[PDB]
C-alpha cells in the first residue's frame, strides 16, 4: 500500500520475496519445503543419488575426453585389425556424449524434483485492453506525430512521398530480382537446326546434321576410357542397357579437352537412354505410336532413362512383364507398345529414341527425340 | 571473497544500468507446469543444437559442383567423379575426428526438430491454444514449420548424394518446372541453369546456413517473445481462472528445469547421433543424374510431400499447345494445406464466433469437432507420409507396390472420413466417461449388499455427499478428472526406507505425516485461493 | 537391401548372396532383371560388381546402428518411437499433469 | 495525480500527449509548429521545394527501372560498338540508386527540418542505482531460489555439478576443436628420406635419390605445354626469370592423370624460385655462404621466390643494383652475395636453389634447398 522505504532494510526475507510478487503481480501460495524435517537419512539416500547421477555424467564426460582423444578411429578400409574399434568410434562418441549430458541433465531435474521446493505460484495476469489510459495517449502521441507534423494536410508530399518510395521500392526490388531472371528460352545450345534452347535440346541431338551418335555405355572405369562403343551384340533377350551419347570426337579420358565434353555427357539430365532388348518370342505384342514406328533396330529399343513427369531416371526395368518401373514415385511403363504409363502418376509416353548401326557394326542414334524428352512443363506438346 | 565479490559486482550491475525492476518482472514470471508445455521446448531445445553443430558444419563442408576424384580414404570411392560438396561432406564423415558423429547428431536433431515442431504444432492444436489472443503466434510459427521443412529439405539435400539429388530432381526440378505460367521462369532462376547447374548447391548453402535460419531464428525470437510478454495459456483446473497463470516461477524452479529438459534433449540427441547411423552418404553415390536408388525417398516431414505426388493419379491438363503436369496439382496442393494451416484460427473463427479473449485452454475431449477436423489432419498426414514409404512398405510387409499405392490413393479420400467418425464420436465418449464419473463416483472394489444378492462397485464419490448412495453431483469444469482411486490418496504409502534396507520407524513416521501435511497444505493453499477468486 | 517393383513382385536382399550366386544372378536374369550378359557386362566387372556387394552387405555401417540400408523412412520411424517418444516421456515425467 | 479514467474521454488531445510525457517523464517544452502563419506562400514554396526533392526521387528510381531493365550492358569485350554504353552501365546503375534513395532521404529530413514542428522535449531520467525496493527484492528473491533451494547445504551436489558441467565442458570443448587440430608434423609427403613434414618439403626436394628437376619456365598458355624445359642460353645477362620444379613424369598438360600433378607445382607455395643471371662484370662482389658455394652454375643463382618472412613471393628483382624486393612489405636482399636482407623487415637469408645442367644442357637443380625455404615459423634454424 506504500513503497515502504525506511522499514524495509528491517524486512525479512521472505517477506521481500512476497513483495516481489506482490509488486509484481504474483502470490507464492504454498511455496514449502521438500524436507522439512531435517537429519533424515531419506533425504541423505536421495542427496548422494543425485550426486550418482551428476558424478555418472561427470565421469562420461571424462570417458568422452578420453575416447575421443584417445581411440583407434580412422578409416580403416575393410575386414583388417583395427576396422571393428573404427566400426564403434561414433557410436562410443555419442554413447560418452548422450550418456554425459543426459546424467546430468537428468540429475539437474531430479535434483529439481527432489530439492527444489515445489511451488504453485499464481501470478495475476494484465492480458487484453490496456486501460484507458495507455489506449488513448498512445493514439493521441501517434495522432500528434501524424497531425501535428503537417501530413494529411499537403497533398502533393503525401502523394509524391508515395511514388518516390513505390518507385525506388519498385527499382530496388529489380534489382534483387533481376540478377536472377534468367531467360529460359535464350538460345544457348548449338543444334543441327541451329540454336535451340536448352529443354528441346538433350545431347542426343545433332550439331549439324547426321552425325554418328554412339550408344556408348558407361563402363564405370577411374577416368581411362569410361564409355566404351556399344554393339547389338553386346545387350542380349530381355535387357535393360544404359546408354549415353558418345561421339567420334569426344574420344577417352585421357586428355583435359575430353572428361569436361565427356563428364559433360555424364552430368547432363536428359542423356540418359535405356537400350531394351526384347525378347523375340515377345515382338508380337508390341504397337509403335506416330512417327516412330522405325525407331526400333529389329528388337532393340531405346527409351530414354528420365521419366515422364518429375525427371528422376527410370532406371527400373522388368523384363517378362516389359515395364520400366520409376523409383522415385513408382510408375510403370509399357516397354512392349511404347512406353505409355501402364500405372503411376505420370501420364505421358516416356521418349524413345531412334535407333540404326554404324558402319562397322555400331549402335548409333538415328536422329534426336521427336518430343522433348524430360520432365513436363508449359511450352510443350503442339 | 566470493559472496562479497558477488555483491559488489551486483552493486556494479545495478550502478551501471538500473537492471532490477525488468528482472524481478522476469523470474516472477510464471510458467504452468504441464507436461505439454514442454513439447515446443523440444523445438527449441533441438535448434539450438542445429546451430551448435551446424556451425561447426559450416567450417568443414565445401559446396561446390565442380568435379573432383576422390583420392582420400573412403574405398569404395576412389577415382569417381562427384560434386566437392559430396566430397568434403565425406570429409566431413571420414576425416575429422568426431566428424561423423557431429554430422550425424546433426541430422537427428534436425529430425526432433522438424518432429518436434509437429508434436508441438499437435498440442496447440488440439488443445486450442491458438484462438483470440494468440492467432498471430499460431501464423508466425506455422510459418516457422515451413521454413523449417523446406530448410531441412536444402539441409540434406546440401551434399548431393544421389538419394537426395533425385530429391532434389523430384520435388524443387519436377514441380518447379511443373507450374503453368511461370514454371519454368522459376525453375532457371532458382537454379541458374539447368537441372546440375553449377550454382544450385552453393545457393542452397547460402539459404541454409544463413538465409532461412535467420528468418528462423527472427520468428522463434518474436515467437518466444509472444510467449513471453503475452502471458501464456494454460489448462483450466482448480485455482485456474481466466485471468491468472498458476504454476511455478522462473528463477528457483522453472530454469532449472528448462535447462535440464535442454540437457536431457541434447542427450537423447547425443546417444541416438551415437548408436544409430543416419544418412550414410557413403553408402550413398555422388548425384548423377543417370542412377538412382529404389526408396528415392525424402526426409519425413517432407514424405507427404511426395507422398502427395506418389499418390495423385496422373490427372494432366492440355490448353491450347501447352501442358499442365501432374506436378501443378502438388504445388498447389502444398499451397493448400499450407493456407490451411497458416489460416486456420480465422477459418474457425469465423465458423464457430470464437469473439472472445480465450486464455485457458480446452481439452481436445471438450471440443470434439475440432480435434475430429485434428485427427483429420493428422491421420493424412499419417497416410501421406506412410504412403511415401510405399516403396520399402511393399517391400518388407509383403504387398503388391501397386496395392499399397492404391491403398494410398484410396484412404487419402475415406480414411479421414473414417477417423473424422472415429474421431468426433470418441471425442463425444470421452467427454461421457469423465461426465458419468461426477454424477458417479469413483470406481473401485465390488462390495455385496448385504440383506440380500446384490453387487455395486462402491464408486467413491469426488465431491460433497448426500446422506444415501449418491453424492451431490459436480460441474464440469474443463479439468482431468481422475478416473482412479489409485491416482487419489489411496494406498500410496510403501516403505520409505529404501530399496533394500528399511529405515526406522519413526523416521517412516515423520517423513509420511510430514509430506501428507505438505500435500495437504498444497490443496489447502490452492482450495483458498479459489475460494478467494469466487466469494 | 531390397526394392520394390510393380505388381507384387520385389527386389530381394544381397546380404544373403554367395558370390556365386551373385555373378549367376546378373548372368541370366531370372525373373524381371536384365540378364547383364558375359557381353554387356565383361567379367572383369561382374567380378568388380560381386567385390562391391560382398564388401557392401558385410561392411558395418560406420557410425551407428544401420536403420535398413535405405536411409531417411527407417531413420523418421526410429526418430519417433526411439527419440520423441523418448523426448515426450522426459517431458512428462519432468512437468507434471493438470 | 490521479489515474483519470472517468475525465479522461473529455480531456483534449495535445493534453493527453503531455500526460504521456507526463506519466513516462518526459515534457514537451516549446513544441511551436513550423508555419504559424497559414497562408503565406513560403510555405507553399517549402512545400513543392520538399516535392521536387521527393519527386526526383522517384523519378530516378523509375529510371533505375528503365536503365536497369532497358540498358545495353553486357561484357561487350574491348573497342566495338557497344563497348561504352556497358562502360557505364554500373556507373548509371549507381547514379539512379544513389540519387533516388538520397532524394527521397534528403526529401523526407528536409520535411523535418521545414515542417515537422521542432521541439525540445526533455526527459527525466532514472539511470544509476535502481530504488531500495528492487535492489533488496531482486536481491531476496535470488538468494531465495540459492539459499531455499538448497545448494550451498548439499556439498556433494555442489562439487559433483561443477565436476559435471565442468568435465563435460571439457568433452564438448575437444569436440568442437578436436576436428581442427591437424599435427602439422605428421609426416605426409614422400620425400627421398622418406616421409618429412610438409614445412620441410617444397616440390624441389627429390623423391628417390638424385632425380632430374628441370628449372621449368611458366609459358603462361591456356593449359597446353605450360611448363617448357630450360636452358642457360634462355636467361640472358642481369635477368630474373621465374622457374618451377618440372619434372620428366609430369609431362604437357595434355592428359588427365597430368594438370593435378602440374597445377599442384603452379599451387604450391614453396615451388616458385628466380633464376638470376647476373651480368659477369659483378661476379667479383658476389661472396657466398656456408655450404651454398657451389649452388651457382657459373652466373646462374637460383634464389627461391617465397621471401624471408611472411611469405609473399619476392618477384621484384633489380638488376644493375641487384636486389630481390618483395611488394608486400618492401624488404630488399642483395642478389650478389646471397639473398640477405640489405633492408626491410626481414632477417632471414632468403634461401637459394642448387643448379646443375642435365645432360642434353638443361638446367636442373642440384638437389634440395638446405634451410627450410618458406616463412619462418617455431620449428627452425638447428
Ligand atoms: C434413398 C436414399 C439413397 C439410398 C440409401 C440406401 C438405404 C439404406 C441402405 C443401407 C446402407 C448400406 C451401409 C449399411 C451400414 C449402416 C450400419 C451402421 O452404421 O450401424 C448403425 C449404427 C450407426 O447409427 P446410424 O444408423 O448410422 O445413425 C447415426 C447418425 O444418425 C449419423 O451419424 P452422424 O450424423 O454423426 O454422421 C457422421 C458422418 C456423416 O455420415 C455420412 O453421411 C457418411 C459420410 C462418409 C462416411 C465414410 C466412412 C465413415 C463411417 C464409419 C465407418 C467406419 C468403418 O460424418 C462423418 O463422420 C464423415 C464426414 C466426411 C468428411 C468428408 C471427407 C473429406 C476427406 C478429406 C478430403 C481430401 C481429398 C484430397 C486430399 C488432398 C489433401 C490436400 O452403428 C452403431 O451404432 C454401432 C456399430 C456396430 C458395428 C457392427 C458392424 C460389424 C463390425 C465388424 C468389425
Ligand atoms: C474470407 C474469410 C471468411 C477468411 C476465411 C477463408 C480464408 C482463410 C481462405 C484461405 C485461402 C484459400 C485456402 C485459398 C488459398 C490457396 C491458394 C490456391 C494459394 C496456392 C499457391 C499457388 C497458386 C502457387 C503455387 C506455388 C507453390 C506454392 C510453390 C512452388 C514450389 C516451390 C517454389 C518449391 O521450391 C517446391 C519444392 C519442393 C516441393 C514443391 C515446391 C513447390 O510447389
Ligand atoms: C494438428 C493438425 C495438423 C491440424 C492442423 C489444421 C489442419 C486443418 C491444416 C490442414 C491440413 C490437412 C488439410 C492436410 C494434412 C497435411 C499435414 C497436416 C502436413 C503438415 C505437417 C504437420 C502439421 C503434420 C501434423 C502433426 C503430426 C502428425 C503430429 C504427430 C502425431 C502425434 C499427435 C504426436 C505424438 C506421436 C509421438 C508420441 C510418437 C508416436 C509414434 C507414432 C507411430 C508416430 C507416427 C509417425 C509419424 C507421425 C511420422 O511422421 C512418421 C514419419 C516417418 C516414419 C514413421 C512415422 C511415424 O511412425
Ligand atoms: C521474391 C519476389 C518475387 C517477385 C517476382 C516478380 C518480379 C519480377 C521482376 C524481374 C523483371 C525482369 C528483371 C530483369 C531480367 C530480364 O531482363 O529478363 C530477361 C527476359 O526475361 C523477361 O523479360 C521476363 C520477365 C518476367 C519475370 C518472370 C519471372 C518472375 C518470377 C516468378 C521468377 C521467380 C524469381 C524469384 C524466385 C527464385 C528464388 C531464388 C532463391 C532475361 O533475359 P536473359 O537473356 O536471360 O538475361 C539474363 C539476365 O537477366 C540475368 O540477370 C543474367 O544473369 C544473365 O543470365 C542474362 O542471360
Ligand atoms: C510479367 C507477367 C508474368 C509472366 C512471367 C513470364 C512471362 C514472360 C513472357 C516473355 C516472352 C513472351 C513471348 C516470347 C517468348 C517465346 O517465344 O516463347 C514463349 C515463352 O514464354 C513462356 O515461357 C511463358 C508464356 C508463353 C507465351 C504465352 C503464355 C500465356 C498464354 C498463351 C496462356 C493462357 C491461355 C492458355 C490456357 C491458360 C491456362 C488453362 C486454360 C512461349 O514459349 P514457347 O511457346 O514454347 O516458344 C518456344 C521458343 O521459346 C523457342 O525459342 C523455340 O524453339 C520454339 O520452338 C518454342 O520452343
Ligand atoms: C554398447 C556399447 C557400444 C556399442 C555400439 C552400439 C551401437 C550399435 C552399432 C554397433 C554395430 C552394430 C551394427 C551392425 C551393422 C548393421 O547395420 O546392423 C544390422 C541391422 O540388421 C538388422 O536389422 C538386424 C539387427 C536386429 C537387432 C535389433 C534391431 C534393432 C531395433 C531395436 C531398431 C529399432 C528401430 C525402430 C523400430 C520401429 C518401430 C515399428 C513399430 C545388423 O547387422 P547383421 O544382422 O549382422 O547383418 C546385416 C543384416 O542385418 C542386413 O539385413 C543385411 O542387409 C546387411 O546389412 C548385413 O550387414
Ligand atoms: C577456441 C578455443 C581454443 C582452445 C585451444 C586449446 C584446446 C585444445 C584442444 C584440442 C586437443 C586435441 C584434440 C584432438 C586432436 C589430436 O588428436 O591431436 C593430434 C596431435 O596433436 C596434439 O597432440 C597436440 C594437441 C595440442 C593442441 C594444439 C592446438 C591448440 C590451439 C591453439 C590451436 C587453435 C585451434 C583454434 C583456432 C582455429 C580457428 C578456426 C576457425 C592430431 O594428430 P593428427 O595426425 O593430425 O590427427 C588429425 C585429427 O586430429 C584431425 O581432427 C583430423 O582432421 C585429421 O586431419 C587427423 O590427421
Ligand atoms: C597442450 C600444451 C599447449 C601446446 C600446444 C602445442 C604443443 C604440442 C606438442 C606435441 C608434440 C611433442 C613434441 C614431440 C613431437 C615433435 O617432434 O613435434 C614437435 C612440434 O612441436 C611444436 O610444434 C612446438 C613444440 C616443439 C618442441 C618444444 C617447444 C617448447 C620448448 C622446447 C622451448 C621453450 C623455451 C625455449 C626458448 C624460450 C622461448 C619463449 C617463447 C617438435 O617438432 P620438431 O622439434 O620441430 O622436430 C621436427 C619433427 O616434427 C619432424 O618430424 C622431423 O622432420 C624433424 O626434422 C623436425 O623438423
Ligand atoms: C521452430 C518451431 C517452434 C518453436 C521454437 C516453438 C517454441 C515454442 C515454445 C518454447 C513455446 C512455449 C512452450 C509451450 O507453450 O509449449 C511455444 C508455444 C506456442 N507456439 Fe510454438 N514452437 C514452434 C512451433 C510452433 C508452431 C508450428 C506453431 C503453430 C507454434 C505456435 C505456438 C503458440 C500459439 C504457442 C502458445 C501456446 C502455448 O502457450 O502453449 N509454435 N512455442
Ligand atoms: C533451422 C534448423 C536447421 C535444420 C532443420 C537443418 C537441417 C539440416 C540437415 C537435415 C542437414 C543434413 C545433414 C546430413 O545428413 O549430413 C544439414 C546440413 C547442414 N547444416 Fe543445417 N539445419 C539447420 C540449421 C543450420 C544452421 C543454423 C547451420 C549453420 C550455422 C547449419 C549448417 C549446416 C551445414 C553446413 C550443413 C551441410 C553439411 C553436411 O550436410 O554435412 N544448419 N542441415
Ligand atoms: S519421378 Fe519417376 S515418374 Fe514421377
Ligand atoms: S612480404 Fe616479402 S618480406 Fe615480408
Amino acid at each position: 500500500g506504500q513503497p515502504t522505504d525506511a522499514e524495509l532494510a528491517e524486512m525479512s526475507r521472505e517477506e521481500l520475496v512476497k513483495l516481489g510478487g506482490k509488486i509484481d503481480g504474483v502470490e507464492t501460495i504454498f511455496k514449502e519445503p521438500r524436507w522439512p524435517v531435517p537429519g533424515t537419512k531419506a533425504e541423505k539416500r536421495t542427496e548422494r543419488l543425485v550426486a550418482y547421477w551428476l558424478m555418472l555424467g561427470g565421469l562420461s564426460g571424462l570417458a568422452l575426453l578420453l575416447v575421443f582423444l584417445f581411440w583407434p578411429w580412422e578409416y580403416q578400409p575393410f575386414g583388417s585389425e583395427g576396422e571393428f574399434l573404427y566400426s564403434l568410434a561414433t557410436p562410443l562418441y555419442g554413447l560418452t556424449f548422450g550418456l554425459s549430458i543426459l546424467s546430468i541433465g537428468i540429475g539437474a531435474v531430479l535434483f529439481q524434483k527432489k530439492f527444489i521446493p515445489e511451488e504453485i505460484s499464481v501470478q495475476d495476469r494484465h492480458d487484453g485492453r490496456s486501460p484507458e489510459v495507455h489506449r488513448k495517449t498512445v493514439a493521441a502521441n501517434l495522432t500528434d506525430a501524424l497531425e501535428g507534423s503537417t501530413l494529411k494536410r499537403r497533398k502533393v508530399i503525401g502523394l509524391s512521398l508515395g511514388i518516390g518510395l513505390g518507385a525506388f521500392g519498385a527499382g530496388t526490388l529489380v534489382a534483387f530480382i533481376g540478377g536472377l531472371i534468367k531467360n529460359p528460352w535464350k538460345p544457348v545450345v548449338p543444334t543441327a537446326e541451329g540454336k535451340k534452347a536448352v529443354l528441346w535440346t538433350s545431347g542426343w541431338t545433332p550439331r549439324f546434321k547426321g552425325e554418328t551418335i554412339y550408344l556408348a555405355r558407361a563402363t564405370g572405369r577411374p577416368g581411362e576410357s569410361p564409355f566404351v562403343k556399344m554393339r547389338p551384340e553386346d545387350i542380349d533377350a530381355g535387357g535393360m542397357e544404359t546408354v549415353f551419347p558418345w561421339r567420334e570426337s569426344d574420344g577417352d579420358g585421357t586428355t583435359v579437352e575430353s572428361e569436361h565434353k565427356l563428364t559433360e555427357i555424364a552430368m547432363g539430365v536428359r542423356n540418359p537412354v535405356m537400350l531394351i532388348r526384347i525378347k523375340p518370342a515377345d515382338m508380337h505384342r508390341v504397337i509403335k505410336r506416330k512417327g516412330q514406328e522405325s525407331f526400333n533396330f529389329g528388337e532393340l529399343f531405346a527409351y530414354t532413362k528420365v521419366c515422364s513427369h518429375l525427371g528422376c531416371p527410370s532406371s527400373l526395368y522388368e523384363q517378362q512383364t516389359y515395364r520400366i518401373l520409376c523409383p522415385c514415385h513408382q510408375s510403370q511403363f509399357d516397354a512392349l507398345e511404347f512406353a505409355k504409363p501402364i500405372f503411376g502418376p505420370a501420364a505421358r509416353a516416356l521418349a524413345q529414341l531412334p535407333i540404326t548401326i554404324d558402319e562397322d557394326g555400331y549402335l548409333v542414334a538415328n536422329g534426336d527425340f521427336v518430343e522433348p524428352v524430360g520432365p513436363a512443363f508449359w511450352e510443350r506438346k503442339s | 571473497d566470493f559472496a562479497k565479490l558477488a555483491a559488489a559486482q551486483g552493486d556494479a550491475i545495478d550502478s551501471r544500468y538500473h537492471p532490477s525492476a525488468a528482472v524481478r518482472r522476469q523470474l516472477n514470471k510464471v510458467f504452468p507446469t504441464h507436461w505439454s508445455f514442454l513439447l515446443g521446448e523440444i523445438a527449441l531445445y533441438s535448434f539450438i543444437i542445429l546451430l551448435l553443430t551446424g556451425v561447426w558444419l559450416t567450417l568443414f563442408f565445401d559446396p561446390s559442383m565442380a568435379h573432383v576424384t576422390y583420392d582420400g580414404v573412403y574405398q569404395p570411392l576412389r577415382g569417381v567423379q562427384m560434386s566437392r560438396a559430396y566430397e568434403t561432406a565425406l570429409d566431413i564423415s571420414f576425416e575429422v575426428r568426431g566428424g561423423l558423429f557431429v554430422r550425424q547428431v546433426h541430422h537427428w536433431a534436425a529430425l526432433m526438430f522438424a518432429a518436434s515442431i509437429m508434436v508441438h504444432l499437435a498440442r496447440i492444436f488440439f488443445t486450442g491454444a491458438f484462438r483470440r489472443p494468440r492467432e498471430a503466434n499460431w501464423v508466425i510459427g506455422s510459418l516457422l514449420l515451413i521454413l523449417a521443412m523446406f530448410e531441412g529439405f536444402f539441409g540434406y539435400s546440401l551434399p548431393d548424394d544421389l538419394l537426395s539429388g533425385t530429391g532434389i530432381r523430384a520435388a524443387l526440378s519436377g514441380i518447379t518446372m511443373g507450374i503453368p505460367v511461370i514454371g519454368t521462369w522459376m525453375h532457371w532462376a532458382l537454379f541458374g541453369g539447368d537441372f546440375p547447374g553449377e550454382i544450385l548447391i552453393p545457393r542452397l548453402y547460402a539459404l541454409h546456413i544463413l538465409l532461412i535460419p535467420g528468418i528462423i531464428l527472427a520468428l522463434i525470437g518474436a515467437h518466444l517473445a509472444l510467449v513471453w510478454f503475452q502471458k501464456h495459456t494454460q489448462f483450466p483446473g482448480p485455482g485456474r481462472t481466466e485471468t491468472n497463470v498458476v504454476g511455478v516461477r522462473v528463477m528457483p524452479v522453472f530454469a532449472v528445469k528448462s535447462g535440464a529438459f535442454f540437457a536431457m534433449i541434447t542427450g537423447v540427441l547425443g546417444l541416438m547421433g551415437g548408436l544409430l547411423t543416419i544418412n550414410p552418404i557413403w553408402n550413398l553415390g555422388p548425384y548423377k543424374p543417370s542412377q538412382v536408388s529404389a526408396g528415392s525417398q525424402p526426409d519425413f516431414y517432407m514424405m507427404w510431400t511426395d507422398g502427395l505426388i506418389r499418390l495423385w493419379p496422373a490427372w494432366e491438363f492440355y490448353p491450347f499447345g501447352h501442358t499442365i503436369p501432374q506436378g501443378v496439382w502438388v504445388a498447389v496442393g502444398m499451397g493448400l494445406v499450407f493456407a490451411l494451416l497458416i489460416a486456420y484460427p480465422f477459418i474457425e473463427k469465423k465458423v464457430t464466433g470464437d469473439d472472445a479473449h480465450h486464455n485457458l485452454l480446452q481439452r481436445p475431449r471438450d471440443v470434439p469437432v475440432r480435434t475430429a477436423i485434428g485427427s483429420m489432419a493428422i491421420a493424412l498426414y499419417l497416410l501421406l507420409t506412410f504412403a511415401c514409404m510405399n516403396d520399402i512398405i511393399a517391400l518388407k510387409f509383403h504387398i503388391s507396390l501397386n496395392a499399397t499405392t492404391w491403398i494410398g490413393r484410396i484412404g487419402m479420400v475415406v480414411l479421414p472420413a473414417i477417423v473424422y467418425f472415429v474421431a468426433y464420436r470418441w471425442a463425444i465418449s470421452l467427454q461421457r466417461s469423465d461426465r458419468e464419473v461426477l454424477e458417479h463416483g469413483v470406481e473401485t472394489g465390488i462390495i455385496k449388499r448385504l440383506p440380500h444378492g446384490a453387487y455395486v462397485e462402491l464408486h467413491q464419490p469426488l465431491g460433497p455427499v448426500d446422506e444415501h448412495g449418491h453424492p451431490i453431483p459436480l460441474e464440469y469444469a474443463g479439468a482431468p478428472l481422475p478416473k482412479r482411486m489409485n491416482k487419489l490418496g489411496s494406498g500410496g504409502a510403501p516403505g520409505t526406507g529404501s530399496f533394500l534396507f528399511p529405515d526406522p520407524a519413526v523416521e517412516h513416521e515423520a517423513l509420511t505425516e510430514a509430506a501428507h501435511a505438505s500435500e495437504h497444505k498444497s490443496l489447502t493453499a490452492l482450495k483458498e485461493h479459489q475460494d478467494r477468486i469466487h466469494g | 537391401k531390397g526394392g520394390a517393383l510393380s505388381s507384387g513382385k520385389y527386389a530381394p536382399d544381397l546380404g544373403d548372396a554367395n558370390p556365386a550366386q551373385i555373378y549367376t544372378a546378373m548372368l541370366t536374369g531370372p525373373q524381371n532383371m536384365p540378364k547383364f550378359s558375359d557381353r554387356q557386362l565383361t567379367p572383369d566387372e561382374k567380378r568388380d560388381i560381386v567385390a562391391y556387394v560382398r564388401e557392401s552387405a558385410e561392411t558395418p555401417s560406420y557410425g551407428g546402428y544401420g536403420l535398413g540400408g535405405f536411409g531417411p523412412a527407417p531413420e523418421g520411424m526410429a526418430m519417433w518411437i526411439i527419440g520423441m517418444v523418448a523426448a515426450i516421456g522426459v517431458a512428462m515425467w519432468i512437468g507434471s499433469r493438470a
